[PDB]
C-alpha cells in the first residue's frame, strides 16, 4: 500500500529514463528530415 | 512402349514452352485465395514442374499452356518458371474436396494484383501533421538513395481507399480508378513501387482494393514519447495533440499480422536497415537469375 507507491515511484523513474533515451532517437530522426527539407525547400517548417 | 513415346513427345512440347516463356515479360500477377499442393499430381505437362503455393502467395503469370495450366513462377527467392494450375482446375479441386467432406456422418482462387506490391507507409500518427510527415520523409529519402535506379516513389493525393467494389460497382471515383491503373502500370516495369498516399493512415483502408500493398508501420511504441515529439514541434502542432494521440492509439491496437513490416526501432538508421533488408529480399523474389 505504502510500499506499493515506493515501488511504483521506482518503476516510474525507470520508465522515465527509457523515455528520454527513446525520445532522443526520434528527435535525431526528425532532424534528419529537417536537414533535407532545408536542402530542398529551404524550410524547417 | 507406345505410351512412353506419346508421353515423351507431349512433354518435349511442354518443356519447349517453359523455356520459351522464360524470356517473356510478366503478363500479369495474381494473389492467391487458396492453397495448392502438387503432391499426388499426375497430369502436369512436365512431371515435377507444377508450382505449389499457400493462400495469400503471389504468382507472376507469363503464359497460358492449356485450360488446366498456366505458365509462370511463385514470387519467392530462388523459385523458377513452371506450371501454375488455372482457376478452372482449382475449382474442380474445391468441389472434389467438398464431396469428400460431406461424406462424414459417418471466392475466386486468384485476384489480379500489381506485378510489384506497392509500398505504403502508415504511422506513427496522422498524415498532414509534422511528426508523421517528417518521420516518413526521412524514410522516403533513404529509399531513393538505397534503391536508386530501382525504385519509383510517387505521391497519391486521391483517396484510393474508395477503390472497392461496393463503391465502384454501385475524391471523384474516376480519379481514384485512374490512379489505381497508374499504379498497376508503374509496377509493370517491375521496379519497386513506393506510394506516398495522403489519405491512407490505417491498413484496413486498402484491404478491399486490388493493390495488395506492402504495409509498413512506422511505430512509436511509447505514448509519452509521441506526446513529447509533438510538443517539440511548437504550439500549432501541439494544439492538435489529442487527435494525433487517438490515431496512434488506434494503430497500436492492430494485430501485427495486418502489417508487412513494423518499424519500431527508435534510431533512424536501424529502421532504415530493417526496411531495406525487407525490400532487398522482395527485390530478389521478383527478379530471378
Amino acid at each position: 500500500r505504502e510500499r506499493v507507491e515506493n515501488r511504483r515511484a521506482f518503476l516510474k523513474l525507470r520508465r522515465q529514463q527509457q523515455i528520454e533515451r527513446e525520445l532522443n532517437g526520434y528527435l535525431e530522426w526528425i532532424f534528419k528530415a529537417e536537414e533535407v527539407m532545408l536542402a530542398e525547400e529551404d524550410k524547417n517548417a | 512402349e507406345d505410351r512412353e513415346a506419346v508421353r515423351r513427345e507431349a512433354e518435349r512440347q511442354a518443356q519447349a514452352q517453359l523455356e520459351k516463356a522464360k524470356t517473356k515479360p510478366v503478363a500479369f500477377a495474381v494473389r492467391t485465395n487458396v492453397s495448392y499442393s502438387a503432391a499426388h499430381e499426375d497430369d502436369v505437362p512436365v512431371p515435377g514442374m507444377a508450382i505449389s503455393f499457400e493462400a495469400k502467395d503471389f504468382l507472376h503469370v507469363k503464359e497460358k499452356f492449356n485450360n488446366d495450366w498456366w505458365i509462370g513462377r511463385l514470387v519467392k527467392e530462388g523459385c523458377e518458371i513452371g506450371f501454375i494450375p488455372s482457376p478452372v482446375k482449382l475449382e474442380n479441386m474445391r468441389l472434389q474436396h467438398e464431396q469428400r467432406a460431406k461424406e462424414f456422418k459417418l471466392t475466386p482462387p486468384y485476384d489480379v494484383v500489381p506485378s510489384m506490391r506497392p509500398v505504403v507507409l502508415v504511422g506513427p500518427s496522422l498524415k498532414g501533421y509534422e511528426v508523421t510527415d517528417m518521420m516518413q520523409k526521412a524514410l522516403f529519402d533513404f529509399l531513393k538513395h538505397r534503391f536508386e535506379g530501382r525504385i519509383s516513389i510517387t505521391r497519391v493525393t486521391a483517396d484510393i481507399s474508395l477503390a472497392k467494389r461496393s463503391v465502384l460497382n454501385n475524391s471523384s471515383l474516376a480519379e481514384v480508378q485512374s490512379e489505381i491503373e497508374r499504379i498497376f502500370e508503374l509496377a509493370r516495369t517491375l521496379q519497386l513501387v513506393v506510394l506516398d498516399a495522403d489519405t491512407i493512415n490505417h491498413p484496413a483502408q486498402l484491404s478491399k482494393t486490388s493493390l495488395a500493398p506492402i504495409v509498413v508501420y512506422v511505430k512509436i511504441s511509447s505514448p509519452k514519447v509521441l506526446q513529447r515529439l509533438i510538443k517539440s514541434r511548437g504550439k500549432s502542432q501541439a494544439k492538435h495533440l489529442n487527435v494525433q494521440m487517438v490515431a496512434a492509439d488506434k494503430l497500436a491496437q492492430c494485430p501485427p499480422e495486418l502489417f508487412d513490416v513494423i518499424l519500431d526501432e527508435n534510431q533512424l538508421e536501424d529502421a532504415c536497415e530493417h526496411l531495406a533488408d525487407y525490400l532487398e529480399a522482395y527485390w530478389k523474389a521478383t527478379h530471378p537469375p
